[PDB]
């Protein structure tokens, strides 16, 4: 679920969380924020070990 | 005798025929098939598709990436909003069909810039099963909804019902050509095809018959569509849906 | 976290007083098990349930109750509800010190 | 063939114009075959879909598809011309396109479309939000999920300031224009993130 | 039952409530499915669902899933996939999915012959969380809801403030 993400992020596009609005852009099912995984390739970058 | 045409009345008061064609496509049962030297101009197929008809846009004309875009820019021209025409490609021809649908989708990309293509025509001969699904899947994906077949020989006709079995929601056309047609030529003749193959064609009830091929006359397309052709060979009626 | 468990309990539909007195225990003050232990046994408890998930409070009680004569029995396991309840089954309780 | 009048026309219809554009019909977009029960109790014809809960209420001689995306309701008119009769594809018209997007870009952004996302100045956009460090900390709660040995950083991930200016980026997507075209209403719905 | 005859006729007994890092899962659906508390325990959760509707969008930045501890029990009795260890143990779903299987626990003994009003415990004890329980189990059945609700609030504040600080796991080091 990506809800949290946007949430915490702050872009509600329906495309990522809705399913009927997903139907409607052309896609089967939501996808994940792009900005995800944005954030998720800097924290892999810049994780300590 | 249940797939005898019907008359319907418009809201406008205007009287039209209603076989099954008609109604899976809402136009009228009267086909202009794709033309090599004729249809790749974009003024009749323009013309034909503001007048309510099928029209169809040859593929055999568009050779190359500039033609094709400066035919899809005329004909978008000419359309008055609301109208949506078809596309006939060649299937045998590699070097066309790998540009205009199997290598380059210049037909897919063109629909998904916003073209009024609402259907493609499958010539010169069917794919098998599993290349032919794979595209009836993606034109639907694409957003097109007709994808034509049109076999000229018994076995063609047989797997292309073979091809609307494999895949019993999705609605099939198919435009079955006479020896008599033009252009390139083909040795069969209507009527025995249609003879051998018209139960297993009304079995199948996702396909829809277009019938082309000596077709003169308007009485001859009367008689044809009304399955008074058959009662010569000794046959009950043999309604149809269309002929091109 | 306190303020924050407040505001939201203002927010919904439940007092405020007992959300923050909750989350100060169980979030804050520190908890001493030892003292809470001697206070069950001077309330005369001959024995204990465990009702919390698996067993951890049994081995971690058990220690604590290792020379009291207080019997232990865990709840919420097939083992210790087997103990409970079955006649001829009852776990044995080590003499006092 | 079980309804009638512009319900049936719009239902049938494969294919629809979305602002000089033909699309795949919205209402085919969410079920296409024939997956819309009919009720026609007081003679105004309705048909709604079930795992989406849409709508296709008809406000007497027109046909409007209202969908719920979250919470609120996103309303699309369709505009019917005599072309329809004989292999016309339903219209969308520019000006229903440009409510249903700001709809849209509005559950993307704030509460609601009128004068609640910020203004636009002579080219720009502007916000003033509040900041707290410990955001950036219930951020990366939810970013970073990588295994066992890694950890994140001490320091800010740039991936942090973006969160308050959504709203601001929204609005300069809703007033952005083309030349001569705006790119806010013919397709916000198949809007993506680039780059 | 020759323990519960005998603390039914008088036997003076304690309760003791478990606190963090339990398994609660595990424990929680071996009592479902040995007893059949799924409906009361629907309810339960239906009801503290309700109860907290203003505050589902805070309350979500925490909880990846969503705390549907009853879908998970029925997965688990089906040998379907489980939530992760991890989406387990986080606070904002343990310390409501630890309480829940308490209260199951207490209906479970209570139905099965044991009853915690007819002969009071001496002594309530609780530990690091099962104060709460404690607090349950000290009045009557009529304020399961709103302890639970509030212990869902609670967990997730927690994993938000411990978030907020260092205190949160780092990596394999809790």
């Amino acid at each position: 679920d990506m809800r949290p993400f946007a949430v915490v992020s702050g872009d509600h596009n329906p495309i990522h969380t809705d399913r009927a609005a997903a139907l409607l852009a052309g896609l089967e099912s939501p996808i994940v924020h792009g900005m995800w995984l944005s954030a998720a390739a800097q924290h892999a970058v810049t994780a300590t070990d | 005798s249940s797939y005898a045409p019907t008359v319907v009345r418009l809201p406008d008061g205007r009287v039209k025929l209603s076989t099954k064609f008609t109604r899976l496509t809402g136009r009228s049962p009267i086909l202009l098939a794709g033309m090599t030297p004729t249809t790749v101009d974009a003024k009749i197929v323009a013309a034909a598709a503001n007048a309510g008809h099928w029209a169809e846009l040859a593929g055999g004309g568009q050779v190359t990436e500039e033609i094709f875009g400066n035919r899809i820019e005329q004909m978008a021209g000419l359309l008055e909003p609301g109208r949506t025409y078809q596309f006939n490609a060649l299937f045998l021809d590699p070097y066309l069909w790998k540009l205009q649908v199997g290598g380059k989708r210049l037909v897919q990309k063109a629909r998904q810039s916003g073209a009024a293509i609402d259907g493609v025509v499958i010539s010169a001969g069917i794919p098998d099963l599993d290349e032919a699904v794979e595209l009836i899947d993606e034109l639907g994906d694409i957003g097109i909804s007709h994808v034509v077949f049109k076999p000229g020989t018994i076995e063609q006709i047989r797997s292309v019902i073979r091809i609307a079995t494999e895949v019993p929601t999705k609605p099939v056309i198919m435009h079955v050509e006479g020896g008599r047609a033009g252009g390139h030529h083909s040795w069969e003749d209507l009527d025995d095809l249609l003879l051998a193959t018209y139960s297993e064609l009304r079995s199948r009830a996702n396909i829809t018959v277009c019938v082309g091929g000596g077709i003169g006359t308007p009485r001859r397309a009367a008689e044809y569509l009304s399955g008074r052709w058959a009662q010569a060979y000794g046959f009950p009626l043999m309604p149809i849906d269309g002929i091109l | 976290g306190i303020d924050i468990v407040a505001g939201w309990a203002e927010k919904a539909g439940l007092d405020v007083a007992l959300a923050r007195e909750l989350a100060d225990a169980i979030l804050i003050r520190k908890v001493d098990w030892v003292d809470e232990i001697t206070r069950v046994h001077a309330a005369g408890a001959r024995w204990i349930l465990d009702l919390g998930p698996g067993d951890i409070l049994t081995r971690l009680t058990a220690p604590v109750i290792r020379g009291l004569g207080i019997g232990i029995v865990p709840a919420a396991t097939r083992g210790g509800q087997r103990n409970l309840f079955t006649v001829g089954a009852t776990p044995e309780v080590a003499r006092a010190w | 063939a079980d309804v009638a009048g512009p319900l049936a026309v719009v239902l049938d219809a494969p294919d629809v114009r979305w602002a000089g554009r033909t699309v795949t019909n919205p209402v085919h977009r969410i079920a296409d075959p024939a997956e819309w029960q009919v009720h026609d109790g007081p003679e105004n014809p309705r048909a709604t879909h079930s795992s989406t809960g849409a709508r296709l209420q008809t406000h007497g001689d027109d046909v409007a598809l209202s969908v719920p995306v979250s919470g609120t309701w996103v309303d699309i008119r369709f505009t019917l011309p005599a072309n329809t009769v004989d292999g016309g594809t339903p219209v969308i018209a520019t000006e229903d396109a440009t409510s249903a997007m700001r709809t849209v870009l509005a559950i993307a952004a704030g509460v609601d479309s009128p004068e609640f996302l910020p203004a636009v100045a002579n080219g720009t956009a502007t916000l003033t939000v509040d900041w707290h460090p410990e955001r950036v900390a219930d951020h990366t709660g939810v970013t970073a999920t990588f295994g066992e040995p890694l950890a994140p950083s001490l320091t800010n991930v740039p991936d942090a300031l973006v969160g308050p200016c959504w709203p601001a980026v929204f609005a300069a997507i809703g007033s952005a224009v083309t030349d001569t075209g705006e790119p806010v209403v013919e397709g916000l719905l198949s809007l993506v993130h680039l780059d | 039952h020759a323990l519960v005859d005998r603390l039914m006729a008088g036997e003076p007994y304690a309760v003791a409530f478990g606190g963090q890092g339990s398994a609660w899962l595990e424990t929680l659906e071996e009592l479902v499915s040995a007893t059949g508390i799924e409906t009361e325990l629907a309810t339960l959760v239906g009801e503290a669902e309700l109860l907290l509707d203003p505050v589902t969008d805070e309350l979500i930045v925490v909880r990846p899933i969503g705390f549907e501890p009853l879908q998970w029990v029925r997965a688990l009795a089906a040998e379907d996939p489980v939530p992760s260890d991890k989406h387990l143990t986080s606070a904002a779903v343990s310390v409501p999915g630890v309480l829940l299987t308490q209260i199951a626990a207490t209906r479970a003994l209570a139905r099965q012959g044991m009853d915690l009003v007819a002969t009071p415990p001496v002594a309530m004890a609780g530990h690091s969380q099962g104060v709460l329980a404690v607090e349950a189990l000290k009045a009557g059945g009529a304020r399961d809801v709103e302890l639970f609700a509030l212990a869902q609030l609670i967990g997730a504040a927690g994993t938000l403030v411990a978030r907020r600080r260092g205190i949160s796991v780092l990596g394999d080091r809790p």
